[PDB]
């Protein structure tokens, strides 16, 4: 029921022994919290990559407007990244040019 | 880098090098795992007539001064991380491991590299999953549907118990054509999704 | 031996007699529960298994043509493969007591004469089962039905 | 004296079950002659109960003793752990105090983010 | 005198020979002949030749390499299950084509367990196939699959009557891939999951007949077939776990707490090994949780004393508390939330003081609260509460 | 001392044990013997479980007799008490969580000389064994030469304070100790073998973020390498094939091993 | 739309592990100034969780609440076994993508022809 409450729950019991009002205690404490907090969180993983697949194999739009946006924001760094680049190359160049000389 | 496209390739070369040397860092990642899928890097260092190889699990190779020799070795190394990926993934999603092998032995005569193989189980039992790639003959994944869920098994007399009806069977095959996402790692964990709970 | 024998040696005198634990009881009783307190708060399954865990080329079931379910377990699988199979009914009786008294195929003759093909799978198979080791399994005679099978097809 | 007082009951306790087989395989002894048809002297005999209760005596006493070494010596090495010495307790008591006020926040904001 | 010697670096002794022919009516080409040899100064022992199946890769020689080192760690492994009396079916290729797999038809039954478990157990295992697996391979891995599980948990462990269990083996450096003690360690667990299998039928037997208040009381949790992780408290905030120690063959208990609601520990810390010795005389699970629950609430009231007072945990059911160094007092639980405290350094028998001494100036502040030293008790865990403060 | 406190709780335990044994030996006598489907297999079982409780006692009363020879104010000792716990707790998660990490990607340089020298220097306080001095002859990119003892001298090639290239050389050969000698060979084929496990070594420890343990590591590792030429093969003898005990030390395990061997 | 909330969904729940694990790591090196950056950085982690836990949970609410028409084909009936405008908008982009990796591809060999030149150089002038 709602694996979000149930996660975080595992999240809070994951702090529910220090925070209250001898290795070996501790120990399988946080053995037990810890690993029942990944199962959980590599299920709701599972679920997420279960509705994408669905979504992706039944509506496949969405997923071609995400690789255009992100071909965008790639091609934009790379014009930003290129700009920074002629702007260094500039300097060094007028750098270079006030040397040489005599 | 600009032919193949599907795993990844990366290079970093150093900054000082020499008359008679250099050195870069090779990389075979994943499109999207890039965190994961670390587990093969390279450090060529390109002498006057040979070009010495360090791999990450202690292998030193020496090659020549021919160009096909650096190919072959790098569609090699694409193919082993190729299945690397796989167990990477199947280690972060929990598909417990059952058998993995780098260099397999059984099946066709493969080209310049050797074949990989690897095959993981689904946590909840029944299904289970496995992979062989290789350079020439690459991509053969095959699901293992359990018992008395495939319908079309021949059944038999001598089992006269219901207990036996519960163990992994067909062993169906699966198409990696005709698929959705991009990348080999994309198409391997939305086929795992598919084998999940669907809890929803 | 130290500092407990005397125990041992009452206990090594009094076994045997009928009363015994009365006596012991008697003695160890009251203190105890004085102390510590009261008391407290057809067919076998390894067969059903390796046939559970076939290759699905084969489809074993029962023999109910010959006399049977007196003694071994006899049984005509198949050969379902995409390389051509030799005569399929291969009948092994598998006799009680599995894990001893490995089963022993029923040689049929007649059917794999007549034919080169099946003359060479025969042999061939039986010179395997020659170099099979002892106290083979069931699993072990298929494979090697289909691995001479397979040599008989590469051969010819 | 922690050490000593263990030294000190070692011996006893070595005499204690050395009584206490001894008297129970009497005592076994004497109830297996009464059961079978066996003559036996009443004699002084020593009861059972009263050896395995003083067993029991000298093993808490010795327990006791080194239960509170430890924990003395635990006490020891955590205080050397952790100009004026009443300043000197004062910034530790704040420290510990401090941790103490970090410890609640972060208690407080985990429980009342969820659960 | 043209050959090759091609040594296996990860299982050793064992040598490919690659000796080359001229072939005559070609005189630009050459044959390669393939042998398997092996060695125990050298000394061989015997010689195979396998004949049957750019271009300086020769792909057949590779292929030949691989298919060795992948082969041979299995027949190490075969003849170990043969020393051992241990019915196993051959090295068969899988389902999956490129594999190798040692499927078990039967296990040794067991030493120290009862028949009629052993029946049940032999008729739960479905398969135990063994593979191997990770970096040099020499990782071993057996999943048993086991049907009709005795009582789930709380975890999504529900699923079809088919629980897989993975046990992996890595043997050491030396001693190579193929020894005795991958299948020692395999008996061993075995043995343990046997041991286990006991209690969980026990409460699998026990469980439609509960007393009605450990249910409530008490909940399963998990069972992974190694492990028993009961959950106890008001809030399900305390657990144990029960898991066999083939190396002292006894049980082991920890004790943990897991629950948005508890004290600083389990507080049951204080009498773990009087459980531990109390669950390996009688291994039996709901005297554990009936005991758990009459003792939680004293235990409770027992931990919150100032740390002066000193616990010194007796038997069961009798934990002493002592004052600095010349008073005590007995703690004797019962059913039916009552404690029965008692004088403590007062003696059971003839009237005479113990090492302690010192015999309790009052005792009839316990009597205001609820010789003159021979019982004190009905106090209905309220009283042990707020007598602790008061004496 | 903490070996004391250890002796302490070892007895502690002994004590337990030994009540606990000769509470066992009473409380089997008066349930007796139990019938055992025959005559002798109950006389046996009964004997043996006896033998085994009385020998239980014994070994026992003797582990305490060898343990006697090697041995405002109250919110203090609670807030070290609840410190020394979420220490010990908080390190036990880190541990199990970073162990296990589900980060998948990224998306969803510079730095300054004086820090690199800082880091430099606080890696060569501790493992006194070991000497690096650094050195700029060409650019911002360090050179670090490392000395262990007699037996090796590293040649590190730092680009940023990021290892790029290592090549160790003996001790006896000359570095050239001026205008650094970065590019040669050492001549002895073990250190090559050591150069290349170093650049495997350098593959490996690689974190993403942080460039300070990455190097702490390497270090570390290298360090290993100072019992070079006097330990086994755990798996081989002294000289697997000719190359020295280990050119191998396994990472997260510094054992020594041969390359031929293994590992 | 929906496939890029599930997106954020993932890498929500991605992320929040971590943020979990810098919080204990943080609360590791928190022994006994300092301790108010600490403190502070400790609170600012928290409520950053907490916005991660709402934002997720918004997530969750909304791919479950889209549940569009076409979803009556259950699991593992879907995978494929044995036996207009926006095609042309992504032929456009991959032109256009191509055609600027090319010349970034000659710019990077530019590039290292130069380093390597001028490191050759600065070596033989030794």
């Amino acid at each position: 029921s709602t694996l979000v409450d149930e996660l975080e729950s595992s999240f809070e019991a994951c702090f529910a022994s220090l925070v209250s009002q001898d290795q070996e205690e501790i120990r399988t404490g946080v053995d037990q919290c810890i690993q029942k907090f990944l199962d959980i969180a590599r299920q709701t993983e599972c679920f997420f990559l279960q509705k994408r697949l669905q979504l992706s194999v039944q509506k496949p739009e969405q997923v071609i407007k995400e690789d255009v946006s992100e071909l965008r924001n790639e091609l934009q760094r790379k014009d930003a990244l290129v700009q920074k680049h002629l702007t260094k190359l500039r300097h060094w160049q007028q750098v270079l040019e006030d040397i040489n000389v005599q | 880098a600009s032919r193949i496209e599907d795993p990844q390739i990366q290079a970093h070369w150093s900054n000082i090098n020499d008359v008679y040397e250099s050195s870069v860092k090779v990389l075979i990642t994943s499109q999207g795992y890039e965190q994961i899928c670390k587990s093969i890097q390279l450090q060529l260092n390109i002498g006057v007539e040979q070009i010495r190889v360090v791999h990450r699990d202690g292998r030193v190779i020496t090659l020549s001064y021919q160009e096909q020799e650096l190919q072959d070795f790098l569609l090699s190394q694409m193919s082993q991380h190729q299945v690397h990926a796989v167990q990477q993934l199947a280690k972060v999603m929990g598909w417990q491991v059952l058998s993995f092998s780098n260099h397999v032995g059984l099946g066709p005569i493969e080209s310049i590299g050797n074949a990989s193989a690897i095959t993981v189980a689904s946590p909840s039992g029944d299904y289970a999953i496995s992979v062989r790639n290789g350079p020439e003959s690459g991509s053969k994944i095959m699901v293992q549907f359990p018992r008395n869920q495939c319908k079309d098994l021949p059944k038999s007399d001598v089992l006269q118990d219901n207990k036996w009806s519960h163990l992994r069977g067909p062993f169906k095959e699966v198409q990696w054509n005709k698929m959705e996402g991009r990348n080999f790692v994309y198409k391997m964990e939305l086929l795992m999704s598919a084998l999940s709970p669907c809890l929803l | 031996q130290y500092l407990c024998q005397p125990l041992l040696d009452a206990v090594l005198a009094n076994i045997r007699s009928p009363v015994f634990n009365h006596s012991l009881y008697r003695t160890f009783v009251p203190a105890m529960t004085a102390i510590h307190g009261p008391p407290i708060t057809s067919i076998p399954s390894v067969l059903q298994g390796e046939v559970a865990r076939l290759d699905p080329k084969f489809l074993v079931n029962l023999d109910p043509s010959h006399c049977s379910n007196n003694g071994t377990v006899h049984l005509i699988c198949k050969l379902d493969d995409k390389d051509l199979p030799s005569v399929p009914p291969l009948e092994l009786s598998v006799p009680a007591d599995y894990p001893a008294q490995s089963p022993l195929w029923i040689d049929r003759q007649w059917q794999y004469d007549a034919n080169p093909f099946l003359q060479s799978v025969h042999r061939c198979m039986t010179s395997r089962l020659l170099q099979l080791p002892d106290k083979h399994s069931v699993t072990a005679l298929l494979n090697t039905w289909a691995q001479s099978v397979h040599q008989a097809c590469l051969s010819a | 004296d922690p050490v000593q007082r263990y030294k000190m009951l070692i011996p006893q306790l070595k005499e204690s079950l050395q009584t206490l087989m001894k008297v129970a395989a009497q005592n076994l002894i004497q109830n297996t002659n009464i059961d079978n048809g066996q003559k036996s002297s009443d004699g002084p005999i020593q009861r059972f109960d009263k050896c395995l209760e003083e067993f029991y005596a000298l093993c808490d006493q010795l327990e006791l003793c080194l239960r509170l070494a430890h924990e003395c010596l635990s006490q020891s090495c955590d205080s050397a752990k952790h100009l004026p010495y009443p300043q000197y307790l004062a910034v530790i008591k704040a420290q510990i105090s401090c941790a103490k006020d970090i410890h609640t926040a972060l208690l407080d904001c985990a429980n009342k983010v969820t659960g | 005198k043209n050959k090759l010697f091609i040594k296996l670096t990860r299982l050793p002794q064992y040598y490919i020979v690659v000796e080359m022919l001229e072939v005559p009516n070609k005189p630009t080409q050459l044959s390669y002949k393939y042998y398997f040899m092996s060695v125990n100064p050298a000394m061989a022992l015997l010689l195979q030749q396998f004949k049957e199946n750019m271009c300086a890769f020769n792909k057949v020689l590779a292929h030949f390499v691989a298919m060795c080192d992948t082969n041979m760690p299995f027949v190490g492994l075969r003849l170990e299950l043969s020393n051992l009396e241990i019915p196993h079916q051959g090295v068969q290729v899988e389902g999956d084509g490129f594999s190798h797999a040692i499927r078990l038809l039967k296990i040794p039954p067991c030493k120290g367990i009862t028949e009629e478990t052993q029946k049940a157990l032999d008729r739960s295992l479905l398969d135990c196939t063994f593979r191997l697996q990770g970096r040099n391979n020499r990782t071993w891995v057996a999943e048993l699959v086991f049907a009709n599980c005795p009582l789930n948990g709380t975890s999504t462990r529900e699923q079809g009557p088919s629980r897989h269990v993975y046990l992996t083996y890595e043997n050491l450096l030396s001693e190579p891939v193929g020894g005795r003690k991958v299948v020692e360690m395999f008996l061993n667990d075995w043995n343990s999951i046997a041991r286990l299998y006991e209690c969980v039928l026990e409460f699998a037997r026990s469980l439609p007949d509960i007393p009605a208040h450990l249910n409530i009381f008490s909940e399963v949790r998990v069972y992974n077939y190694r492990k028993l992780i009961l959950c106890y408290g008001t809030t399900k905030g305390s657990s144990i776990s029960i898991q066999w120690n083939s190396i002292h063959q006894k049980f082991h208990i920890s004790l943990g707490t897991v629950g948005p609601n508890s004290g600083c520990s389990n507080c049951h810390n204080t009498i773990l090994h009087q459980l531990q010795e109390m669950f390996n005389k009688t291994p039996n699970v709901v005297q554990l949780l009936q005991v758990l629950f009459d003792t939680q609430a004293p235990l409770n009231a027992i931990n919150k004393l100032p740390t002066c007072f000193s616990i010194l945990p007796q038997s069961s059911t009798h934990i002493r508390l002592a004052f600095r160094n010349m008073y005590c007092i007995d703690i004797y639980c019962r059913s039916r939330g009552v404690v029965a405290i008692r004088d403590g350094a007062y003696s059971l028998f003839d009237n005479s003081k113990l090492v302690e001494g010192f015999y309790p100036a009052p005792g009839l502040k316990t009597f205001l609260n609820m010789p003159g030293l021979v019982p004190g008790l009905a106090g209905s865990y309220l009283c042990s509460p707020l007598e602790r403060f008061l004496g | 001392v903490s070996v004391n406190l250890e002796a302490f709780s070892q007895a502690i335990s002994a004590i337990q044990a030994l009540r606990s044994s000769v509470s066992r030996v009473f409380d089997c006598l008066k349930d007796g013997m139990r019938n055992k489907e025959t005559l002798e297999g109950r006389e046996k079982a009964f004997i043996a479980h006896f033998q085994d409780n009385l020998h239980s006692v014994n070994r026992d009363l003797n582990e305490l007799e060898r343990l006697s020879n090697l041995v405002l104010y109250s919110q203090l000792l609670q807030a070290y008490k609840w410190s020394n716990k979420l220490q010990y707790h908080a390190g036990l998660a880190s541990g199990l969580l970073n162990q296990q990490s589900l980060k998948r990607s990224a998306n969803q340089l510079v730095l300054p000389p004086q820090y690199v020298d800082d880091v430099i220097s606080r890696i060569d306080r501790m493992f006194p064994e070991m000497s690096i001095h650094l050195s700029r002859p060409n650019g911002t990119s360090a050179m670090l030469l490392v000395t262990l003892g007699k037996v090796l001298k590293v040649i590190v090639v730092m680009r940023s304070l990021f290892i790029d290239r290592t090549i160790v050389k003996g001790y006896n050969e000359n570095v050239y100790t001026e205008d650094l000698d970065i590019w040669s060979k050492s001549n002895y084929q073990v250190f090559q073998k050591v150069t290349d496990h170093a650049t495997t070594a350098l593959l490996h420890y690689q974190l993403p973020q942080m460039p300070d343990v990455v190097v702490r590591s390497f270090m570390t590792w290298l360090r290993s390498y100072i019992k070079l030429f006097q330990a086994p093969c755990q798996r081989c003898g002294k000289f697997l094939q000719d190359g020295l005990p280990p050119t191998w030390r396994d990472f997260r395990t510094l054992e020594a091993f041969h390359d031929t061997c293994r590992q | 739309n929906t496939a890029s909330l599930c997106r954020i969904g993932q890498e929500t729940v991605q992320d929040i592990v971590y943020r979990t694990m810098e919080i204990f790591q943080l609360l590791r090196n928190m022994q006994l100034g300092t301790y108010q950056d600490r403190l502070t950085k400790l609170q600012d982690n928290l409520r950053q969780l907490s916005v991660l836990f709402r934002k997720l949970r918004l997530v969750y609410d909304k791919c479950n609440e889209n549940c569009g028409g076409m979803d009556p084909i259950p699991v593992e009936q879907l995978i494929p076994y044995v036996e207009s405008e926006e095609r042309r908008e992504i032929a456009e982009v991959n032109k256009k993508l191509k055609q600027k990796n090319q010349q970034l591809k000659q710019i990077m060999d530019q590039l290292r022809n130069l380093i390597w030149d001028i490191n050759a150089m600065l070596a033989m002038r030794n």
